[PDB]
RNA sequence: CGGAGAGGUA
């Protein structure tokens, strides 16, 4: 209901949302955008963002 | 096969992009090494806590996202996916 | 020739016009 | 096919400020770029001397009137803008203008002191009515190129004080043309003729001296090599 | 839609956006027009509860 | 901005207003042009914003009668012989006649030479009829254009598109520190000139007693005086200077509606908006790419294009409810040395330079010594001589507000010269801004060694259709160099219909070409065939308008011979150092957190929805949270990161915004329960 | 990669890192002291900003961003003035003239927004358009004129090839392209003058290499003779080393091109270098090419009167024949407006017959740098049919030209138009950003999210359909459909082996393959049929437009897809269907 | 007056007969006055000797090709004209080739007076491959610069001379550029990047320095008018 | 710097 209402007829959509008692899960981009979360596209996927960088053994001992 | 990069252009994206499977890992590499480089630094005037300094010579000033990218392009750092 | 002889002090600029005016501005 | 004849460069005098210079012989397809290169020397960086600033009696900025003068000071200003000034100190030098009472000053008016001369009696700088009275006090100095007014907050001058843009630039014009000889047996060379007009201040011939010193100056450093 | 199926209309819209956008002169990959096409066709109206 | 903008804003018609159309809802019809505009209202000049078609210009002989219909004069004609006798015809009086042009061929006398006559007819329709159907015609072929159309000479050459550019592109063109009329004009700048009201003309005839820089006196034939004062250095609405100039000498005699004296933008009370610049018509080493322009260094060295502009600034001092705010210059807690400028009372010294944050008034506020400094401040990016003050005092039974004491005005006044940024104009809709500005040294120049002072790209001519600034250029230049047509064996049959006293001129001769019954192409051939040499003896430009150049960097002259001659620019109020702004931190504002918005409140730059578009197509998240989050309104955020950034530590992460927080309490003020869940 | 950065602005966005430096190289004790230094401009503080702007990445954005290239990463560096300079090359891409525009500046701050900024964004990756594949940043306007002047041979021109004549030897060859540049210098030579050269670091075209080497290739340092312009040498000295050698006239079609190849077949680095040497060339070539305006160039056809007098003639004929009662209004005003469109469409030939092929109008035109042949039909022929308030062409034309001045009448109608069409742009673009909102938010949330679902599902894209007498015409609209997709079915012909396996690119070599092979229809994977739940999957959206190999795991393509939609909708004109 | 530069110039080795010249602080404007100057005079003063013409035994008339030789004329004359010789006297001098047999003809088969010498013997020419004879004269002269075929009108002395353009110099290519060199509150400082390419028989070093010698004398004609005027000095190194 | 209006630039 976030999503559809920032996009167009926000009475309406307000109005049915809470006749409705909706639950907003937040999965999008719009609604991360709007709550200021990282959007789940590009470099803040799950699987990119939680790599973990550490030297190599050799380059540890070269040091 | 191509005149010396120069500034930002350096090292040659191409040859980054060998080391990882996509842009978005290089980013996220990147970032992270150069926030441990970064963290190196600001302890080193206490004392050596869990991080590595530059694996390779840096600069007179050189920046840290520019260390760590020398630094994944002369192989020399290993990363995971999540 | 020249362009304007109504105001007095004017400067002398000729013009290439080719036809008279009966009416002034 | 090695010609053994050294370059030779001789004057004509076309006026007093006005000459010709010719250089020949030279290798074919040389004498642009020896004419250019003079020519961007002499228009760009001979020494000169012009006024810096300038300080009127009752005013104290540019953008007011003196009562008598037709001239708004700014206009007074652009018309002193057009000096000529030769000065033979390596120092600041002040000179000074009086006038009083009905007439149109002029710049014959100006008192230099020793060494520093203007060259264009006549200019014309204003004119005063009846109950006009002009002084106005002109500083004199040396340089080159061409160089902005420098702010009183720079310089930490007073308010009375108004710095002026100055031009330090004696030539005025200069021009070339090649004569080629292309014969059929390759025997070729160049011929070079340059012109210089001077506005005054200096001969033409002391220009082409300046641009010829700077010119070797530059130029003996990559012979260094050897 | 209602006589031939999903995929003619598919094609069908592909189609007419293309020609409209080529008679201009406008090169665009068909697979942009198949993303939105997609994103048209993905629900069902009910008949029986 | 300077006369012309003022005579147009005075003759303007807006079909907008309270009763009018809607500057959105309005359709594409309403904003057409109407055959019934035909010399009433002008087809070329109007905005280009959404105001395209609802604001018009009044035409040159267009009145309103009482009724509120504008008329326009026709010419009457009986029996197929012109007559001269006007009469003023209302759109529907106009629709039942037919009426002929004004380039209609006559023969001494009304008769027409031609059997038969195009005429225009009730709906937009033109037909041929013979000589002895036509009814009226026109007075001049400049009948339809306004004031500032009809002073872009070859009108008819040029397209609508940049007719209309140009029209409204002369009145945006800022007054300079000296001016001078085109060498090539139309006519219609002296009348226009008058018709402003910038120049100081005289009433009656006499002679000029004294003149000076302040006053003119005349001293009348029935032993009467009158003195005129000139206004110096004056403030228009929108910054410029408004100076003007006596043109007369102490024994002059004058005449009843002779100019008296000069005014912003006029030279011996006629129209000068520009300067008569050397061109050159080719491409150069990619600086004059994509409409920039590429300058000489003499434009800056002898002031061609400065302008002066002037600042105000005021302050005042209330009553408040802590009581009595006072100017002084005890202000505590600032050195001696930065109060060295300010006199006793409290103010700056005329004459004094002031650099951004300069003090211009000291004043203090009792916050509450705990008396807190709230002086007068130069802003940002502002400087100049300070040239005035105004001070007014309660004390001294003025006028002032209730509860105000004191209100100092300070003027600061700077002089400009062009740089690289600044936006140039012709009169035939070319504009560019400069990007570059060389040195005399290595520009093209002519074989006796003339640089050029203007250098313009070939590839934006063609294709735009607007040719007029070619012909205006050819034109310049035979104007400028002179001319003379060997007629030893009668006149050429090119200047067969060339007006005498046009079969010669001097060097720097000013001529027009009105706006539709100018110059002709052959006459133009024929004149650039036919140039006086210069000072040596040599013809540089030659019958086909082309010159050899030298190029300035190597020496070597370029291989084709290259377009020049004069053409008249303009330097437009689009100056760069009115448009530069950064920031890094600065006032947010109290409902949202978020920085302000605009120049003058030091506000940020706005990254809109089709921003966050862009990036979250580039697939850059970490980018677009921190613009979002940390840059614009997490509190603590911003203070955090400016922490981390003064000292080498790494930024640290966002939190909630606080515009999300702002929308649930509206929501909530809405009756609507809503909560996150966690 | 670069751009030009005032210092004045520089000094402000970068002020927190100045004030640490300050403090650290000791112009400063605390951080007070550095930030009352920096509001005060003092001379300490140029040089450590000269060194702190140093290899921070810079975002610049234009308004309105209508695609994704409109907001780029640069290298800042710091320039004297109070305007930003900015690179010729990406004007296309920001859609940016310098008659007055603005552009706004970002500064980002954290490792991974500078790591975001340097690779993502950065100006020299983004070479291609992500809608087409099409190059953006390539020459255009001056520089393709210079470089289609300079790869152009005249025939007669100086020290032309001479063969043999019984009593000398051959004239016109050289040793080197040395050689060739000192004859040049010498103003013996012609830039644009047919040769015989003698080449070492060219590599020979396909014919040569084969048919001269063989085998073993071409290994930098052997020679062959080459029989062209110098022109064409020094333009094919600024590609890449191992570049077969091109011998043609530089048409915008043709760099359009090399500029592809370069792209997919080269690293994006080469790709960027060889740009920037083909912009330096083109700006050098591009002043010494001899274009400008007089009106003596803008030739008037030497037969305009006779062609009016014709077709007057026939507009007399059938005025008359509507005056008898022979046909109606509408069939006159229809054969008026027939006649005249012939008209024009002669004196059209005509012009284009008699102008020369070197003048300065014609060589920009057909050079392909800017601007097309009705503005130079208008310019120097005759402007026209006209149309009236409805949009309907009016049967009286406009004969004059703008080098001949329109009168006052056929200005009239002329201004009626161009507001006309003024208006309607305005209404246009208003009209465009609506859908292109609606494009985005109905297909903001597809984004690939797996690498292959394996599904057996596909459509099939006709790709060259048959002749009648037997023959395959390939189909005009094919790199559209068939580029950029992968392969659902193995493609056979007459019962013989694959000749593109599943899961092909089908790139150019793939297609030309199959069209030799005789096969017109395959079928490939498209987003329309993919099964993942959510999302697409890479092998189904298929090759990435912008980046020339398959699309990655986190990429949004609905945005990039309403992007690419609703951009050129201004261009597509808003004309009972 | 006193310049606030002092130029200093820097050289890069790319190769033994290649190098890459800069010269780093020049006053705004001073690096197009020098660069364009500096390549002419290195592209147009400096001596040197080149073959002037040739004569084939058995090739009069037609000049297509030679009996017994693979190669035709043509690459004959492009293979002569690439020879790097030095000679002293300054009359021509007049060479010969000969080789009988098969085998490669190459730049070191001919026996050259004392006062001409060759500094690529190891130069391809020819290759007998029809047990043929070749037998070729060649003519040297010293010069400076470029020199088309001079065409011989008096064709009296003999018929089946074959004249040819003469590369005196030994510089082969050069190409100079300019870039901004400062940032102490000036960003218009210009530099100069010259790239040089020579012969077998000079450096580049010894070219740039004979260049700077002869402008130096050329510019010496210039000051004699007026000793004592003022100019700009450089200073002591 | 909260709101309304007017004008202008791309
Ligand atoms: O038509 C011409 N010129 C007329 C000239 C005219 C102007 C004003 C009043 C009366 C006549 C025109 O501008 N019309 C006009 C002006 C504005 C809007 C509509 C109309 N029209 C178009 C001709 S329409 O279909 O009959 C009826 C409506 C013309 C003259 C010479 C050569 C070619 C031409 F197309
Ligand atoms: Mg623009
Ligand atoms: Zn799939």
């Amino acid at each position: 209901w976030l999503s559809a209402a920032s996009f167009q007829e926000t009475t309406r959509v307000l109005t049915d949302a809470a006749i409705n008692c909706r639950s907003d899960k937040l999965n999008g981009l719009k609604e991360n955008v709007i709550i200021g979360k990282l959007i789940p596209a590009g470099t803040g996927i799950n699987r990119y963002r939680n790599i973990a960088v550490q030297p190599t053994e050799e380059a540890r001992a070269a040091a | 096969g191509y005149d010396t990069p120069l500034g930002i252009t350096n090292p040659p994206i191409d040859e980054l992009l060998d080391r990882v499977s996509s842009k978005y890992a290089l980013v996220i590499y990147a970032a992270k090494r150069a926030r441990q480089i970064n963290d190196y630094y600001n302890q080193l005037g206490e004392g050596i806590l869990e991080y590595v300094g530059p694996l390779v010579e840096p600069g007179l000033q050189e920046k840290p996202l520019s260390i760590a990218l020398r630094e994944i392009h002369a192989d020399l750092l290993e990363h995971t996916e999540g | 020739s020249s362009s304007n002889n109504s105001v007095p002090g004017a400067p002398n600029r000729v013009s290439f016009a080719k036809l008279r005016e009966p009416l002034e501005v | 096919m090695l010609i053994s004849q050294r370059p030779t460069l001789s004057e004509d005098v076309l006026t007093d400020n006005r000459s010709q210079f010719v250089i020949e012989p030279l290798e074919p397809g040389f004498g642009y770029t020896l004419g250019n290169s003079l020519r961007r020397t002499l228009l760009s960086s001979i020494p000169g001397a012009a006024v810096t600033s300038i300080r009127i009696d009752g005013v104290l900025h540019e953008f007011t009137t003196v009562p008598g003068v037709k001239e708004d000071v700014t206009e007074i200003i652009l018309n002193l803008k057009s000096l000529v000034v030769s000065s033979e100190e390596d120092e600041p030098v002040t000179m000074y203008l009086r006038k009083q009472g009905p007439g149109e000053v002029t710049a014959g008016d100006i008192v230099p002191p020793a060494g520093v001369t203007v060259h264009n009696p006549g200019m014309h700088i204003a004119t005063l009515n009846d109950k006009g009275k002009l002084e106005v006090e002109l500083v004199v100095e040396r340089g080159r190129g061409y160089v902005p007014a420098v702010q009183n907050r720079a310089s930490g001058a007073e308010i009375g004080r108004i710095p002026v843009d100055s031009i330090y630039s004696p030539v005025l014009k200069v021009t070339y043309k090649v004569d080629a000889t292309r014969v059929e047996q390759r025997t070729d060379f160049d011929k070079l003729i340059l012109d210089v007009e001077t506005k005054n201040s200096i001969s033409p011939r002391d220009a082409l001296a300046s641009a010829g010193k700077t010119l070797v100056e530059l130029f003996g450093l990559a012979r260094e090599l050897n | 839609l209602r006589v031939q199926g999903p995929r003619e209309v598919q094609i069908h819209l592909v189609r007419e956006v293309q020609e409209v956008y080529r008679a201009q002169g406008v090169s665009i990959h068909d697979k942009h027009i198949e993303v939105i096409v997609r994103q048209m066709l993905r629900r069902v109206t009910i008949i029986d509860s | 901005n300077n006369p012309l903008s003022g005579l147009t804003h005075k003759r303007r018609l807006s079909a907008l207003g309270p009763g009018g159309l809607s500057r959105e809802r309005a359709g594409l019809e309403v904003r057409d042009v109407h055959p019934s505009h035909y010399g009433r209202m002008c087809p070329i000049e109007t905005p280009e914003g959404p105001n395209i078609g609802l604001i018009g210009s009044l035409s040159v002989y267009a009145r309103v009668n009482p009724f509120g219909f504008i008329e326009t004069p026709y010419r009457k004609v009986v029996d197929g012989v012109v007559s001269d006798e006007i009469v003023y015809l209302t759109a529907d009086e106009e629709d039942r006649h037919v009426v002929a042009q004004a380039n209609s061929p006559i023969d001494a006398d009304g008769r027409f030479v031609e059997p038969r006559v195009l005429v225009r007819r009730k709906a937009g329709e033109v037909e041929y009829v013979p000589s002895s159907e036509v009814d009226y015609m026109d007075v001049s072929p400049r009948q339809m254009v306004s004031v500032a159309t009809a002073m872009i000479p070859f009108l008819e050459h040029d397209d609508a598109n940049r007719a209309l550019m140009g029209a409204n592109m002369q009145r945006q063109a800022v007054p300079l520190v000296r001016s001078e009329a085109p060498l090539v004009g139309t006519g219609m700048e002296l009348r226009a000139a008058i018709d402003a009201g910038d120049v100081v003309v005289a009433e009656e005839s006499g002679v000029i007693e004294e003149v000076s820089a302040d006053y003119i006196t005349v001293m009348h034939d029935n032993g009467t005086r009158r003195t005129y004062r000139m206004r110096k250095f004056a403030r228009s609405n929108h910054g410029t200077c408004a100076n003007q100039c006596p043109i007369v000498d102490a024994g002059d005699r004058v005449e009843a509606g002779q100019v008296i004296a000069d005014g912003p933008c006029t030279d011996d009370g006629e129209m000068a908006l520009g300067k008569n610049l050397l061109v050159a018509i080719m491409p150069w080493e990619g600086h004059n790419y994509e409409d920039a322009i590429i300058l000489s260094n003499r434009l800056v060295e002898e002031d061609v294009l400065t302008s002066i502009h002037i600042e105000e600034h005021e302050i005042d001092a209330r009553d408040t409810k802590l009581g009595a705010e006072e100017i002084t210059r005890d202000i505590p807690n600032i050195s001696d040395e930065v109060l060295a400028d300010l006199d006793e009372r409290g103010i700056v010294r005329i004459g004094a330079e002031v650099r951004d944050g300069d003090i211009l008034v000291g004043k203090v506020t009792p916050k509450g010594r705990e008396v807190r400094d709230t002086s007068l401040k130069v802003p940002h990016g502002e400087s100049g001589k300070v040239i005035g003050i105004r001070v007014f005092s309660r004390e001294d039974e003025d006028e002032l507000p209730a509860g105000v004491n004191e209100l100092v005005r300070v003027y600061v006044a700077q002089k400009r010269k062009i740089s690289d940024g600044d936006k140039l104009a012709g009169r035939h809709g070319n504009k560019g801004v400069i990007g570059k500005i060389l040195p005399v040294e290595d520009m093209p120049f002519l074989a006796d060694g003339t640089p050029v002072d203007i250098i313009l790209n070939t590839h934006g001519v063609p294709r735009r259709m607007n040719i007029g600034q070619i012909l205006e250029t050819h034109l310049g230049w035979c104007a400028h160099s002179g001319w003379k047509v060997d007629a030893a064996k009668g006149v050429p049959d090119w200047a067969a219909r060339l007006p005498d006293e046009l079969l010669e001129a001097q060097p720097n001769a000013i001529v027009s070409t009105p706006v539709f019954d100018g110059a002709q192409e052959a006459e133009l051939q024929g004149l650039l065939s036919c140039t006086l040499p210069n000072r040596d003896g040599d013809v540089l430009v030659d019958a086909d308008g082309k010159a050899m150049l030298f190029d300035g960097r190597s020496g070597e002259p370029f291989p084709y011979p290259v377009t020049v001659g004069y053409m008249y620019i303009m330097k437009l109020h689009h100056l760069v150092d009115d448009k530069i702004h950064a920031r890094s931190t600065g006032p947010y504002s109290m409902i949202t957190q978020q920085p302000l918005g605009g120049k003058a409140q030091f506000g940020g730059q706005r990254f809109g929805e089709m921003e966050c578009w862009a990036m979250q197509a580039y697939g850059a998240a970490y980018t677009l949270q921190e613009l979002l989050t940390i840059k614009s309104d997490d509190t603590v955020g911003r203070v955090k990161v400016y922490e981390a950034i003064v000292k080498g530590e790494n930024i640290p992460e966002p939190g909630i915004p606080e515009s999300f927080k702002v929308l649930l309490k509206e929501l909530q003020s809405l009756c609507l329960n809503v909560e996150v869940l966690s | 990669h670069q751009c030009g950065l005032p210092k004045l602005m520089a000094l402000e966005l970068f002020k927190p890192f100045v004030m640490k430096r300050l403090v650290d190289l000791n112009h400063a004790q605390n951080i007070k002291s550095a930030k009352r230094m920096v509001e005060r401009q003092r001379p300490q503080v140029w040089d450590v900003l000269e060194e702190v702007i140093a290899e921070h990445p810079v975002l610049l954005n234009r308004a309105p961003t209508l695609h994704r290239l409109g907001i780029q990463a640069f290298e800042p560096m710091l320039v004297e003035g109070k305007a930003i300079q900015l690179h010729p090359l990406v004007c296309e891409a920001f859609n940016a003239d310098f008659d007055g525009d603005q552009m706004a500046v970002h500064l980002p701050l954290s490792a991974e927004a500078q790591a975001e900024a340097r690779i993502l964004m950065l100006s020299s990756n983004n070479i291609l358009s992500p809608a087409s594949g099409r190059p953006l940043a390539m020459p255009r306007l001056d520089m393709v004129t210079g470089l289609y002047y300079l790869t152009t041979e005249v025939p007669g021109d100086t020290g032309e090839y001479q063969p043999a004549s019984g009593d000398h030897p051959e004239t016109g060859v050289y040793s080197s392209p040395a050689e060739a540049i000192m004859a040049a210098d010498r103003g013996v030579l012609s830039v644009r003058a047919k040769i015989k050269v003698r080449l070492t670091q060219l590599r020979p075209p396909v014919e040569i290499e084969a048919e001269l080497f063989g085998h073993s290739g071409w290994q930098p340092g052997d020679a062959w003779m080459a029989e062209t312009t110098l022109g064409r040498v020094m333009f094919n000295e600024l590609l890449p080393l191992g570049y077969p050698f091109v011998n043609k006239q530089m048409h915008k079609k043709v760099q359009a091109a090399i500029i592809n190849d370069l792209a997919e077949r080269y690293p994006m680095i080469v790709v960027a270098q060889t740009v920037d040497k083909l912009k330096d060339a083109g700006f050098y070539w591009a002043t010494r090419s001899g274009v400008t305006v007089s009106m003596a160039d803008v030739l008037v056809p030497p037969r305009k009167k006779e062609i009016l007098d014709h077709y007057e003639e026939r507009a007399d004929k059938v005025e008359k024949q509507f005056q008898r009662g022979a046909l109606n209004h509408d069939e006159r005003n229809e054969a008026l407006v027939e006649i005249w469109k012939e008209a024009t469409d002669e004196v059209g030939q005509a012009l284009r017959e008699h102008y020369p092929d070197d003048n300065p109008i014609i060589t920009i035109v057909d050079s392909g740098a800017t601007g097309n042949f009705t503005q130079t039909r208008t310019l120097a022929g005759m402007k026209g049919l006209v149309t009236n308030p409805k949009g309907e062409f009016i049967p009286r034309p406009v004969k004059s030209s703008f080098r001949e001045g329109l009168t006052v009448l056929e200005y009239f109608i002329n201004t009626h138009g161009a507001r006309k069409g003024l208006a309607d742009t305005a209404l246009r673009t208003a009209d465009s950003g609506y859908l292109t909102r609606r494009l985005v938010d109905v297909s903001q949330d597809v984004i690939v999210r797996e690498h292959d679902c394996q599904t057996e599902r596909g459509i099939v894209v006709e790709l060259a359909e048959r002749a009648p007498d037997g023959t395959l015409i390939r189909d005009p609209y094919i790199e559209t459909s068939a580029y950029a997709r992968t392969l659902g079915t193995d493609a056979v012909d007459e019962a013989g082996n694959v000749i593109v396996e599943r899961g092909q690119d089908l790139g150019d070599p793939e297609i030309d393959a199959l069209l030799a092979a005789g096969i017109t229809q395959v079928k490939v994977r498209s987003v329309l049929t993919c099964a993942t739940s959510t999302g697409v999957c890479a092998t189904c959206y298929g090759r990435s437009m912008a980046t020339g190999k398959l699309v990655d795991i986190g990429e949004a393509v609905g945005i990039v897809a309403a992007q690419s939609i609703g951009e050129p909708g201004t261009q597509l004109t808003m004309r009972d269907i």
